[PDB]
């Protein structure tokens, strides 16, 4: 028991962060968009597709 | 039990009415003789904001509505007074029913229903007092009395859906369903006899515009039977229909309405979607007298229950019927 | 009303903690989450060398570091309590450090009711999709494709409508979820293309009612472990395992961490502070039996995070966060855990009374903090902000200062467990039993409530006063009532009984510290509980339930009531005016009683404060700040118009008048300490234009609009922020470079520098 794992033995052997204010702008790769169609609407239309 | 709950709030920092709902209402007043003419004034229920106690006169009849201020322990103070259905002669007792929009709290809508084949239904919207008059805020106070009737297969009241959309009220007459939008101030419901009043006088229709959108049921059913029914090529005749609103989405302005249409007519249940934005798309068809109506309505309520999505508390449509 | 809010002390409570490789694949990282505060720490040989603390414009409620295939390092997904989700990618190109926001968007649906249990965010172990519990009976799902410019999140109806918590299972060929609904456990597989809840891997099963946590066991073990009181159950189809060790019964398990990558070793944290090592026996690749092992106790844990070299970061919210080291050997007291470094945290600020103990007008803030075993008084003075901590090992309610005897009276509560051996023994030897002198009320007139008088120099408990059994001490204040010049310790208790939900009996007890001995000068029994008290021109103003009665101190050494009024909780007094903050009736005014004006708009205020004679402020339960004025109109004057609105983002518990260096100090459960200061109209206009232009030139991490972040938000209505200046934004202005100052000033340097300098 206590055979704990170690990612790297060096860490924790010799024993507050600056605020990051962004000035430059890097364009966003992707945008989250939420589907607005109501859940009944989507389900009934999908079943309509199946029998069509 | 309450004290340790407040202690939990002090530490957790999370306090919601839902977990303060188990506690009984601390204040409970008899309201005996406190309300004027304790008879002359029948209160329905507490308003959504709670600062008002709606009450109407028992009484042709006048049905004077009177809003009352609500204090923790004091006499209630009448703050508003209107006769609701003014341009409406009355010869029956109506079970008054008033509701408010989920978030458009500026005005409330009251529906009076009574006990043959035709039933009298009266609807009117009144602006709640904003918290010569020479006060523009009071000038907002408006009145929109409206009156119609329905055939023996009386449509389901379904008050919440009928008002799910803000600024708009859906009325399902026996032969059409109307989407009245009493907007006071660019345009909505685009991409019925509604006499208006206010301050006991009738102005021309700060300005308020009622955007009315209707579908004639018979026409849309003819369209659907012509274009979207596999057994519609052999359809002979339809006599009567019941329209039930399954659900109203205000985000996309769609209302899902069901029709239980009836060499003989056979029971069906045909689904319809109406885009209030602008335009009728058939969602789902169906397949093959009061009893079948009741069974159909039972099916609709089963569907609504089976797809119930609890609206966020505060975005509900309070129904107020004593 | 034109007010300026700035944060004197950044919040220190640990909301969340995730271990991964954000900065660089090779460097292990432990991201710490604090309300609107993201701290990145790289674990090194010396310790956790801090990297960067970027400030989110939202309450970080969901934080997961995930690695999509093809990304060199793990990307970061943050979802603020204002329902803003974002994807962050660390980029230390050369010296420049930039957190590029790969994805940004709101996910609020404004349809379903916020879930009763906290918001819940899962990520598919194969990084296919993101699962997000937002409202009852709904399940927001986000695809993780890289190609599409717009990710199309959608919802699927969860049928249970009351789900405790969900987790994504491991090894399933399709993304299957496993949760517990109010209780049973059910699993529905999820189809991304079809957008529906297909049948899950295994059938639903019944579980103990207290089951409140699912842990996704990784492969090769597979399955999921449901955690509940006397209910340690493992679910994996045919492999249904269960265990009920008596050690679990002591308290509900609240935290879980994967010590072993294979999942053999898992860490458990409970409210009592105990730390249980959960073991999965490795049979040939199946599980034979579950077992748990207690390793000792630690500070109350909000989130555990195992680090390399067998060390763990006990993220805390009710107290002080610790770096506990797990020793393979047992300690002499049978504690496999040894503390090494303890990160300071003000935690829940239940109360605070600014006092200038020294001279030189340097107000020193003494604050009751922590709870349960970690309750402690905090002393913070400007430098930077040196913080001296005096542990009490019991929950403190509120503190009042009596400069006459140079003492600090604090209302303390300690938890004791009933037994048939004697009356009841205490859990731990706290300060209540460690006081120099001890006495009890024992006046005719489980939790043990005591009054601990403490010195203002040595900070050592001088005397304790354990109240009656079931006597719930609620309120305390010190003042010289009436003509009698001896300062008294007037406190309010509640005779709460388990049978009765709402209290019916309570006693206003007058006390006086006689050279080391607390004397009960008077004990007036009051119908109902005494929720809050305050002095009023030499007369005590009590608050019995909804009633608000003033009391007079007669020469006969007794309390006599004056008048009544008609659940009052918050009493602040200025001049003749009494501000009453009810729980649902919001703000009310009084005078000497006659009602003056009430804010009718319902708000669950957490604290109130009278800035000026006409500027009344309070904070509701929506972590938002509003100031209402009294317009001076025969009856419209009885209406309070909310002049200014603001979304602070923290649950302020108390409002104290003063300043460390008008000024109002406020304390939050997260441990934030902030300054509310009034402004002049011209200066307010200049600052608002300042902030508007600064927003344009300063970028926002996660592309979160500052106007939206600070805009008023509650369950009913949302309005833009008015009458309030963010302050912190303006502080950022001085930090930016002079060329960017040239841009922000635009059409209209040193004068703005000076104004922000004095604002500092
Ligand atoms: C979930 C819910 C919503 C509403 S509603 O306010 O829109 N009313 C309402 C809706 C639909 C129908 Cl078909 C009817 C009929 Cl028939 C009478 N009222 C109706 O009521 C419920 C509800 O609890 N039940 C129906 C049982």
């Amino acid at each position: 028991l206590k055979g704990l794992p170690v990612y790297n033995k060096s860490n924790f052997s010799r024993f507050r962060p600056s605020v990051y204010l962004p000035t430059r702008e890097y364009p966003s790769e992707q945008i989250i968009v939420t589907e607005k169609t109501n859940i009944l609407l989507r389900y009934l239309h999908q079943q309509w597709d199946k029998k069509n | 039990h309450v004290l340790k709950q407040l202690e939990r709030v002090k530490i957790s920092g999370q306090l919601s009415p839902r977990l303060f709902r188990k506690l009984p209402p601390r204040v409970c007043v008899s309201l005996k003789n406190i309300v004027d003419e304790d008879a002359g004034h029948i209160f329905l229920g507490f308003s959504k904001c709670g600062r008002y106690v709606l009450s109407y006169t028992s009484s042709f009849y006048i049905y004077h509505l009177y809003w009352w201020e609500f204090n923790v322990h004091s006499k209630l103070k009448l703050v508003r007074q209107v006769r609701l259905f003014q341009d409406e002669e009355i010869y029956s007792d109506l079970y008054l029913t008033v509701c408010e929009w989920p978030s458009d709290a500026s005005k409330v809508i009251v529906f009076g229903f009574n006990t043959e084949n035709h039933r009298d239904i009266y609807v009117s919207t009144v602006a709640v007092p904003p918290p010569d008059p020479n006060a523009q805020c009071l000038r907002h106070g408006f009145m929109l009395h409206t009156k119609y009737q329905v055939v023996y297969p009386f449509p389901t009241f379904q008050p919440a859906f009928q008002l799910k959309k803000d600024q708009v009220v859906l009325l399902n007459t026996s032969y059409s369903l109307v989407a009245c939008a009493v907007s006071v101030h660019s345009f909505c419901q685009i991409l019925v006899v509604t006499d208006l009043r206010g301050r006991n006088l009738r102005p021309m229709r700060q300005y308020l515009t009622v955007e009315q959108l209707t579908l004639d049921f018979e026409y849309v059913i003819n369209e659907v039977i012509r274009h979207d029914a596999t057994w519609g090529h052999q359809f002979c005749s339809f006599s009567d229909y019941d329209i039930v609103i399954l659900e109203v989405c205000p985000e996309t302005n769609q209302v899902l309405i069901n029709i239980g249409l009836l060499p003989k007519t056979y029971h069906t249940s045909l689904k319809v979607a109406w885009d209030l934005n602008t335009f009728e798309t058939v969602s789902v068809g169906d397949l093959t007298s009061g009893s079948v109506w009741s069974s159909y309505r039972k099916s609709c309520v089963d569907m609504v229950m089976k797809w119930l999505v609890p609206e966020s508390s505060g975005r509900y449509v309070n129904r107020m019927t004593n | 009303s034109y007010n300026y809010v700035v944060t004197a002390q950044k919040p220190t409570a640990v909301n969340g903690c995730v271990t991964g490789h954000f900065t660089s694949a090779e460097d292990l990282n432990l991201l710490i989450a604090k309300n609107t505060r993201l701290e990145i720490y790289v674990v090194t040989a010396e310790g956790l060398r801090p990297v960067k603390e970027v400030g989110m414009y939202g309450k970080i409620a969901v934080m997961e570091l995930f690695r999509p295939k093809g990304e060199s390092k793990d990307l970061l997904f943050i979802l603020t309590a204002k329902y803003n989700a974002c994807i962050l990618e660390y980029k230390q190109s050369g010296e420049s450090i930039d957190i590029i926001t790969r994805a940004h968007g709101n996910v609020q649906d404004r349809i379903g009711r916020p879930s009763e249990t906290g918001i819940i965010g899962i990520i598919d172990p194969e990084c296919r999709m993101i699962g997000l519990r937002l409202y009852d009976g709904l399940f927001k799902v986000i695809p993780l494709d890289r190609d599409n410019k717009e990710l199309k999140a959608f919802n699927i109806r969860l049928e249970e409508l009351h789900v405790i918590d969900v987790k994504f299972l491991y090894g399933c060929q399709a993304p299957t979820i496993c949760f517990v609904y109010q209780r049973h456990v059910k699993t529905y597989e999820v189809s991304l293309r079809e957008k529906e809840f297909n049948k899950g891997p295994w059938k639903q099963e019944n579980v103990e009612a207290e089951a409140s946590m699912v842990i996704a066991v990784p492969e090769p073990f597979g399955g999921a472990i449901i955690i509940g009181q006397e209910s340690i159950t493992y679910h994996n189809g045919d492999k249904y395992l269960a265990i009920a060790p008596p050690i679990i019964k002591q308290s509900t398990i609240v935290c879980h961490n994967r010590v072993d990558p294979n999942g053999s070793r898992y860490l458990l944290g409970d409210m009592e502070g105990r730390l249980f090592m959960l073991l999965l026996e490795k049979e040939e690749v199946t599980l034979k039996d579950l077992r748990v092992e207690l390793l000792g106790e630690t500070s109350i844990a909000e989130c555990l995070t195992y680090l390399d070299n067998g060390v763990v970061f006990v993220g805390s919210r009710l107290g002080d966060s610790q770096l506990v080291k797990l020793n393979v050997d047992s300690n002499e007291q049978g504690s496999y855990v040894v503390a090494m470094e303890t990160f300071t945290n003000l935690g829940p600020i239940v109360d605070m009374c600014v006092v200038d103990l020294e001279r030189q007008g340097q107000g020193q803030l003494v604050t009751c903090s922590g709870a349960f075993k970690e309750g402690s008084l905090r002393i913070i003075r400007n430098g930077k902000l040196h913080i001296r901590t005096v542990p009490l090992y019991e929950s403190p309610r509120k503190i009042c200062y009596q400069e006459v005897s140079q003492c600090f009276g604090v209302l303390s509560s300690r938890i004791e467990v009933q037994d048939t051996s004697g009356g009841t023994t205490a859990l731990r030897p706290s300060a209540s039993t460690q006081a120099l002198s001890s006495s009890v009320s024992s006046s005719k007139l489980v939790e043990v409530h005591n009054l601990l008088i403490i010195d203002q120099h040595t900070f050592e408990v001088l005397h304790a006063h354990q109240f009656l059994q079931n006597e719930y001490a609620l309120s305390l204040v010190s003042c010289k009532l009436g003509k009698d010049p001896n300062t008294y310790f007037i406190v309010g208790t509640a005779m709460v009984y388990p049978e009765e939900a709402e209290p019916k009996q309570g006693r206003i007890v007058v006390f006086q510290y006689s050279d080391g001995k607390l004397q009960t000068v008077a004990e007036k029994e009051v119908k109902g509980a005494v929720y809050s008290m305050v002095e009023f021109n030499g007369k005590l103003l009590a608050s019995i339930n909804s009633t608000v009665r003033l009391y007079e101190w007669t020469t006969e050494k007794e309390l006599r009531t004056e008048c009544n009024h008609y659940m009052a909780l918050y009493l602040k007094t200025k001049g003749d005016f009494i501000l009453v903050g009810d729980l649902m009736r919001s703000v009310l005014l009084l005078a000497y009683f006659e009602e003056i004006a009430r804010d009718f708009n319902p708000n669950w205020m957490s604290a109130v404060e009278i800035l000026d004679d006409d500027n009344f402020l309070g904070a509701e339960n929506a972590f938002n700040l509003f100031v209402c004025q009294k317009d001076s109109t025969d009856e419209e004057r009885q209406h309070l118009q909310e002049v200014g609105l603001f979304h602070l983002g923290e649950f302020v518990n108390v409002f104290c008048h003063g300043s460390l260096v008008g000024s109002v100090l406020f304390g939050t459960v997260n441990g934030m300490i902030g300054l509310v200061t009034s402004l002049s109209e011209s200066w307010y206009n200049l600052l608002l234009d300042m902030q508007n232009r600064l927003n344009k030139v300063i970028k926002s991490v996660g592309k979160i609009e500052h106007s939206f972040w600070r805009s008023f938000h509650t369950e009913r209505k949302t309005e833009p922020a008015t009458g309030f200046i963010d302050g912190d934004l303006i502080e950022s202005f001085l930090d930016i470079s002079r060329p960017k100052m040239q841009e922000v000033v635009a059409n209209l340097a040193d004068d703005l520098i000076k104004v922000v300098e004095e604002l500092t």
